[PDB]
Protein backbone atom coordinates (compact mmCIF):
# COMPACT_ATOMS: atom_id res chain seq x y z
CA UNK A 1 0.00 0.00 0.00
CA UNK A 2 1.34 3.91 -1.09
CA UNK A 3 -1.12 5.37 1.64
CA UNK A 4 -1.31 5.03 5.36
CA UNK A 5 -4.12 3.09 7.61
CA UNK A 6 -4.84 6.03 9.65
CA UNK A 7 -7.52 4.99 12.11
CA UNK A 8 -10.80 7.15 13.08
CA UNK A 9 -13.99 6.06 14.37
CA UNK A 10 -17.20 4.21 12.73
CA UNK A 11 -19.43 6.78 12.76
CA UNK A 12 -17.65 8.47 10.32
CA UNK A 13 -19.38 6.67 7.66
CA UNK A 14 -22.58 7.79 8.93
CA UNK A 15 -21.17 11.41 8.30
CA UNK A 16 -21.22 10.24 4.63
CA UNK A 17 -24.83 7.36 4.32
CA UNK A 18 -27.15 10.38 5.66
CA UNK A 19 -26.26 13.22 3.20
CA UNK A 20 -28.84 10.47 1.61
CA UNK A 21 -32.61 10.99 2.28
CA UNK A 22 -33.17 7.15 1.99
CA UNK A 23 -30.32 6.00 3.94
CA UNK A 24 -31.47 8.02 6.98
CA UNK A 25 -32.89 4.77 9.03
CA UNK A 26 -29.15 3.63 8.84
CA UNK A 27 -27.82 3.42 12.49
CA UNK A 28 -24.28 2.21 14.33
CA UNK A 29 -25.61 -1.49 14.91
CA UNK A 30 -26.11 -1.31 11.13
CA UNK A 31 -23.06 0.17 10.29
CA UNK A 32 -21.10 -2.35 12.63
CA UNK A 33 -22.39 -5.43 10.85
CA UNK A 34 -22.13 -4.61 7.01
CA UNK A 35 -18.66 -2.35 8.04
CA UNK A 36 -17.47 -6.34 9.51
CA UNK A 37 -18.94 -7.77 6.33
CA UNK A 38 -16.92 -5.89 3.99
CA UNK A 39 -13.80 -5.74 6.05
CA UNK A 40 -14.65 -9.59 5.67
CA UNK A 41 -15.37 -10.20 1.77
CA UNK A 42 -12.53 -7.41 0.59
CA UNK A 43 -10.04 -9.31 2.61
CA UNK A 44 -7.44 -6.69 2.83
CA UNK A 45 -4.88 -7.58 5.16
CA UNK A 46 -3.27 -3.89 5.65
CA UNK A 47 -6.96 -3.79 7.83
CA UNK A 48 -5.54 -5.84 10.60
CA UNK A 49 -3.25 -5.34 13.22
CA UNK A 50 -0.34 -7.35 13.41
CA UNK A 51 0.11 -8.73 16.77
CA UNK A 52 2.80 -11.81 18.08
CA UNK A 53 1.86 -13.66 21.31
CA UNK A 54 3.44 -16.47 23.04
CA UNK A 55 1.53 -19.31 24.47
CA UNK A 56 2.47 -23.21 25.76
CA UNK A 57 1.53 -26.74 24.34
CA UNK A 58 0.32 -29.26 27.01
CA UNK A 59 0.11 -32.29 24.68
CA UNK A 60 -0.30 -31.18 21.01
CA UNK A 61 -2.48 -28.64 22.09
CA UNK A 62 -2.31 -24.95 23.06
CA UNK A 63 -5.07 -22.23 24.04
CA UNK A 64 -5.36 -19.61 21.52
CA UNK A 65 -5.77 -15.57 21.94
CA UNK A 66 -9.54 -14.26 22.31
CA UNK A 67 -9.10 -11.93 19.26
CA UNK A 68 -7.01 -14.03 16.75
CA UNK A 69 -8.21 -14.34 13.21
CA UNK A 70 -5.94 -15.19 11.24
CA UNK A 71 -2.40 -16.66 11.55
CA UNK A 72 0.49 -15.35 9.61
CA UNK A 73 3.06 -18.19 11.01
CA UNK A 74 3.78 -20.10 14.18
CA UNK A 75 7.41 -20.81 15.12
CA UNK A 76 9.19 -22.80 18.19
CA UNK A 77 10.09 -19.97 20.61
CA UNK A 78 13.69 -21.94 21.38
CA UNK A 79 14.37 -22.64 17.99
CA UNK A 80 13.14 -19.91 16.06
CA UNK A 81 11.90 -22.44 13.44
CA UNK A 82 8.61 -21.81 11.65
CA UNK A 83 5.81 -24.53 11.74
CA UNK A 84 3.92 -25.81 8.49
CA UNK A 85 0.83 -27.20 8.17
CA UNK A 86 -0.23 -30.38 9.49
CA UNK A 87 -1.17 -32.82 6.81
CA UNK A 88 -1.09 -35.93 9.26
CA UNK A 89 -4.04 -37.50 9.73
CA UNK A 90 -3.36 -39.49 13.20
CA UNK A 91 -0.95 -36.58 14.82
CA UNK A 92 -1.65 -36.97 19.04
CA UNK A 93 -3.02 -40.85 17.88
CA UNK A 94 -0.72 -43.73 18.94
CA UNK A 95 -0.08 -47.17 17.77
CA UNK A 96 0.56 -50.21 19.67
CA UNK A 97 9.53 -35.73 12.09
CA UNK A 98 9.55 -31.62 10.96
CA UNK A 99 7.24 -29.95 13.30
CA UNK A 100 3.41 -29.14 12.36
CA UNK A 101 0.39 -26.84 13.49
CA UNK A 102 -3.07 -26.92 12.95
CA UNK A 103 -5.82 -24.51 14.13
CA UNK A 104 -9.84 -24.66 14.00
CA UNK A 105 -11.17 -22.37 16.94
CA UNK A 106 -9.75 -21.56 19.77
CA UNK A 107 -7.28 -24.44 19.91
CA UNK A 108 -3.99 -24.94 17.91
CA UNK A 109 -3.70 -28.41 17.26
CA UNK A 110 0.80 -28.89 17.39
CA UNK A 111 2.53 -32.25 16.45
CA UNK A 112 4.56 -31.08 19.83
CA UNK A 113 3.57 -32.22 23.47
CA UNK A 114 5.39 -29.67 26.15
CA UNK A 115 6.98 -26.52 24.37
CA UNK A 116 6.48 -22.98 23.99
CA UNK A 117 5.58 -21.54 20.46
CA UNK A 118 5.13 -17.87 18.74
CA UNK A 119 2.45 -17.19 17.00
CA UNK A 120 2.65 -13.67 14.91
CA UNK A 121 -1.23 -13.32 13.73
CA UNK A 122 -3.82 -10.94 12.89
CA UNK A 123 -6.30 -8.86 14.66
CA UNK A 124 -8.97 -5.81 14.24
CA UNK A 125 -8.01 -2.40 15.51
CA UNK A 126 -10.35 -1.24 18.05
CA UNK A 127 -11.83 1.89 19.55
CA UNK A 128 -11.92 3.19 22.89
CA UNK A 129 -15.52 1.76 23.05
CA UNK A 130 -15.49 -2.37 22.27
CA UNK A 131 -16.04 -1.59 18.36
CA UNK A 132 -14.19 -1.70 14.75
CA UNK A 133 -11.76 0.70 13.75
CA UNK A 134 -12.05 1.70 10.04
CA UNK A 135 -9.14 3.29 7.65
CA UNK A 136 -10.07 7.20 6.22
CA UNK A 137 -8.49 5.94 3.41
CA UNK A 138 -11.66 7.95 1.37
CA UNK A 139 -11.66 4.80 -1.22
CA UNK A 140 -12.38 2.46 1.52
CA UNK A 141 -14.84 4.79 2.81
CA UNK A 142 -16.46 5.27 -0.62
CA UNK A 143 -16.72 2.06 -1.54
CA UNK A 144 -17.88 1.08 2.26
CA UNK A 145 -20.54 3.87 1.64
CA UNK A 146 -21.38 2.61 -1.54
CA UNK A 147 -21.61 -1.40 0.20
CA UNK A 148 -24.15 -0.27 3.15
CA UNK A 149 -25.93 1.89 -0.18
CA UNK A 150 -26.24 -1.00 -2.13
CA UNK A 151 -27.55 -4.00 0.71
CA UNK A 152 -29.94 -1.16 1.99
CA UNK A 153 -31.34 -0.87 -1.49
CA UNK A 154 -31.30 -4.74 -2.43
CA UNK A 155 -34.01 -4.74 0.73
CA UNK A 156 -36.18 -1.79 -1.09
CA UNK A 157 -36.27 -3.52 -3.74
CA UNK A 158 -36.84 -6.79 -3.16
CA UNK A 159 -40.10 -4.56 -0.97
CA UNK A 160 -40.48 -2.74 -4.56
CA UNK A 161 -39.50 1.06 -3.19
CA UNK A 162 -36.50 1.06 -5.18
CA UNK A 163 -36.90 1.50 -8.99
CA UNK A 164 -34.58 -1.31 -10.80
CA UNK A 165 -32.54 1.52 -12.10
CA UNK A 166 -31.61 2.70 -9.01
CA UNK A 167 -30.39 -0.86 -7.95
CA UNK A 168 -28.06 -1.29 -11.14
CA UNK A 169 -26.86 2.30 -11.00
CA UNK A 170 -26.09 1.95 -7.39
CA UNK A 171 -24.51 -1.99 -7.85
CA UNK A 172 -22.49 -0.93 -10.80
CA UNK A 173 -20.88 2.19 -9.05
CA UNK A 174 -19.87 -0.39 -6.20
CA UNK A 175 -18.72 -2.73 -8.62
CA UNK A 176 -16.17 -0.20 -9.67
CA UNK A 177 -15.32 1.05 -6.38
CA UNK A 178 -14.48 -2.25 -4.45
CA UNK A 179 -12.53 -2.94 -7.67
CA UNK A 180 -11.07 0.42 -7.26
CA UNK A 181 -10.18 0.28 -3.03
CA UNK A 182 -8.78 -3.87 -4.10
CA UNK A 183 -6.05 -2.47 -6.32
CA UNK A 184 -5.48 0.79 -3.85
CA UNK A 185 -5.03 -1.63 -0.54
CA UNK A 186 -2.70 -4.07 -2.60
CA UNK A 187 -0.14 -2.23 -4.81
CA UNK A 188 3.12 -2.34 -3.70
CA UNK A 189 4.87 0.74 -2.45
CA UNK A 190 8.14 1.93 -3.76
CA UNK A 191 9.94 0.21 -0.34
CA UNK A 192 7.29 -2.48 -1.05
CA UNK A 193 9.11 -2.89 -4.60
CA UNK A 194 12.14 -2.80 -2.94
CA UNK A 195 11.96 -6.03 -1.30
CA UNK A 196 10.05 -7.64 -4.71
CA UNK A 197 12.83 -6.76 -6.09
CA UNK A 198 15.40 -8.15 -4.18
CA UNK A 199 13.03 -11.32 -3.89
CA UNK A 200 12.84 -11.33 -7.78
CA UNK A 201 16.98 -10.88 -8.80
CA UNK A 202 18.37 -13.85 -7.14
CA UNK A 203 21.29 -15.86 -9.26
CA UNK A 204 21.15 -18.06 -6.47
CA UNK A 205 17.84 -18.78 -5.81
CA UNK A 206 16.76 -17.92 -2.03
CA UNK A 207 13.43 -20.56 -1.02
CA UNK A 208 13.87 -20.95 2.89
CA UNK A 209 12.55 -18.16 4.23
CA UNK A 210 9.80 -20.06 5.21
CA UNK A 211 12.10 -21.20 8.47
CA UNK A 212 12.73 -17.97 9.42
CA UNK A 213 9.50 -15.63 9.53
CA UNK A 214 10.21 -14.54 6.21
CA UNK A 215 12.93 -11.56 7.43
CA UNK A 216 14.73 -12.42 4.71
CA UNK A 217 12.35 -12.29 1.79
CA UNK A 218 13.07 -8.77 0.98
CA UNK A 219 17.41 -8.62 1.50
CA UNK A 220 19.57 -8.30 -1.45
CA UNK A 221 21.73 -11.51 -2.87
CA UNK A 222 25.58 -9.81 -3.12
CA UNK A 223 27.59 -11.39 -5.15
CA UNK A 224 31.30 -11.17 -4.62
CA UNK A 225 33.40 -9.99 -7.31
CA UNK A 226 36.18 -12.13 -8.80
CA UNK B 1 79.37 -18.03 -5.76
CA UNK B 2 82.72 -18.10 -7.06
CA UNK B 3 83.33 -14.33 -6.55
CA UNK B 4 80.59 -12.68 -4.11
CA UNK B 5 80.99 -13.99 -0.57
CA UNK B 6 77.43 -12.30 0.15
CA UNK B 7 75.73 -14.50 -2.75
CA UNK B 8 73.81 -17.39 -0.27
CA UNK B 9 70.55 -18.52 -0.49
CA UNK B 10 68.57 -21.62 0.94
CA UNK B 11 67.45 -25.21 0.36
CA UNK B 12 63.96 -23.89 -1.22
CA UNK B 13 63.61 -22.49 -5.18
CA UNK B 14 60.75 -21.68 -6.70
CA UNK B 15 59.07 -18.84 -8.72
CA UNK B 16 55.58 -17.01 -9.24
CA UNK B 17 53.56 -16.91 -11.85
CA UNK B 18 52.89 -13.40 -11.87
CA UNK B 19 53.09 -10.55 -14.60
CA UNK B 20 55.15 -7.33 -14.38
CA UNK B 21 55.95 -7.60 -10.19
CA UNK B 22 51.89 -8.36 -9.22
CA UNK B 23 50.21 -11.21 -7.20
CA UNK B 24 49.81 -14.03 -9.50
CA UNK B 25 46.07 -14.45 -11.60
CA UNK B 26 46.70 -18.05 -11.78
CA UNK B 27 44.30 -20.16 -14.39
CA UNK B 28 42.24 -21.31 -12.05
CA UNK B 29 41.78 -17.55 -10.41
CA UNK B 30 40.51 -16.77 -14.40
CA UNK B 31 38.09 -19.90 -14.29
CA UNK B 32 36.65 -19.59 -11.42
CA UNK B 33 33.74 -17.20 -12.10
CA UNK B 34 32.39 -19.18 -14.84
CA UNK B 35 32.42 -22.34 -12.59
CA UNK B 36 30.74 -20.07 -10.05
CA UNK B 37 28.14 -18.76 -12.72
CA UNK B 38 27.50 -23.22 -13.48
CA UNK B 39 27.36 -23.74 -10.41
CA UNK B 40 24.62 -21.09 -9.42
CA UNK B 41 22.88 -22.24 -13.01
CA UNK B 42 23.01 -25.67 -11.99
CA UNK B 43 21.13 -25.15 -9.72
CA UNK B 44 18.39 -23.62 -11.21
CA UNK B 45 18.31 -26.33 -13.60
CA UNK B 46 18.05 -28.52 -10.37
CA UNK B 47 15.21 -26.84 -8.82
CA UNK B 48 13.48 -26.86 -12.69
CA UNK B 49 13.70 -30.46 -12.53
CA UNK B 50 12.13 -30.60 -9.20
CA UNK B 51 9.52 -29.21 -9.56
Amino acid sequence: MVNNINWVKLPVILDRLLRHPLLTDLNLETAIQYTLDFISAMGLPNVYVDKIETIDIKEYRGELPCDLISINQVRLHKNGIALRAMTDNFNAYPTHGEPSFKTQGRVIFTSIKHEKVDISYKAIMLDDEGLPLIPDNPIFLKTLELYIKKEWFTILFDMGKISPAVLNNTQQEYAFKAGQCNNEFVIPSVSEMEAITNMWNQLIPRVTEFRRGFKNLGDKEYIRVH
Amino acid sequence: RLNNPSRCHFGIVGSIYNLNDSRPFSLVDMMKPYNYLYDAIHDRLNKAIAS
